[PDB]
């Protein structure tokens, strides 16, 4: 199927790419998680 | 409850379905030190939703 | 043996033993006696 | 489990550890949403209370799993709380 | 009022409510025991925290 080729596309791409490029940053995301608290 | 049970049937049957494909391996041994990760959390989440 | 799970269990005693504390009477002797009860009538 | 018995991995436990493992927190979260489906609405004059439940259980599982694996902590937490300092 | 006047609340209501001040106490000590439970399993001062 082409289902199973679309979720390990997410997987190691996209996902898991965008994951290592947030971890980079802290502190904008520090500041994110105290914007939901307010 | 229903939410919250299935919940836990399925962390222990889809990490079984990882360890026939990371490192095939279909037989018990699989199945056994597949929970040698899992069985560590499935008690203390027990107590925390306790 | 290991410290962090064996101080839980105490910490639990914590709770558990000072709630009991703020739940449940501080009164003096307790009930001995057979407890009798009393008829009283009055013809005046 | 990678941390300490593994390899120690810094920033690349965090990360390799949701690398082997989004997809069961993507089937009971998906499959918690479709079985507090039929309360949402669906019915909606027998049991009004059904509404009452289920409202509030798909919107915290909207932003508990579509938030949780990503942008905000469940990940971002782990580092500046375990590593950083001691 | 004038003279000879009190009151008292009759008569279903209440004692202690539910989002009044019960919550806050329900809440607090629901806190207080998941922190204890997530590190019997655990051994830190981070992991509860996350």
């Amino acid at each position: 199927f082409g289902w199973f080729n679309r979720m390990f596309e997410k997987s190691t791409h996209h996902y898991t790419d965008s994951v290592g490029g947030i971890l980079r940053s802290t502190g904008r995301y520090l500041v994110l998680y105290l914007i939901i608290v307010v | 409850a229903i939410g919250l049970l299935v919940d836990d049937a399925i962390v222990v049957v889809e990490n079984v379905e990882r360890v026939m494909a990371e490192e095939g391996l279909p037989p018990k041994e699989a199945t056994r030190k597949s929970m040698g990760q899992i069985q560590g959390a499935l008690v203390g989440i027990a107590m925390v939703l306790s | 043996d290991r410290p962090i799970f064996a101080w839980v269990i105490a910490i639990i005693i914590m709770l558990a033993g000072g709630l009991a504390i703020l739940k449940l009477p501080v009164a003096q002797y307790p009930t001995i006696a057979p407890p009798a009860v009393t008829i009283s009538a009055s013809y005046p | 489990d990678l941390m300490d018995k593994e390899g120690k991995g810094l920033i690349e436990a965090t990360l390799d550890a949701v690398r082997m493992r989004l997809r069961p927190i993507l089937m009971t979260s998906l499959a918690f949403i479709l079985g507090v489906m039929p309360l949402v609405i669906s019915t909606g004059a027998g049991s009004g209370a059904q509404n009452a439940v289920g409202t509030g259980v798909m919107g915290g599982m909207v932003t508990a799993t579509v938030l949780a694996i990503f942008f905000v902590p469940v990940f971002f937490v782990v580092v500046r709380r375990r590593f950083s300092r001691k | 009022l004038p003279t000879g006047v009190g009151y008292d609340w009759t008569g279903m209501s209440y004692q202690e409510r539910l989002s009044g001040n019960q919550a806050p106490s329900l809440y607090a000590i629901s806190l207080i025991v998941v922190f204890l439970c997530l590190a019997a399993l655990y051994e830190s001062w981070s992991i509860p925290f996350s």
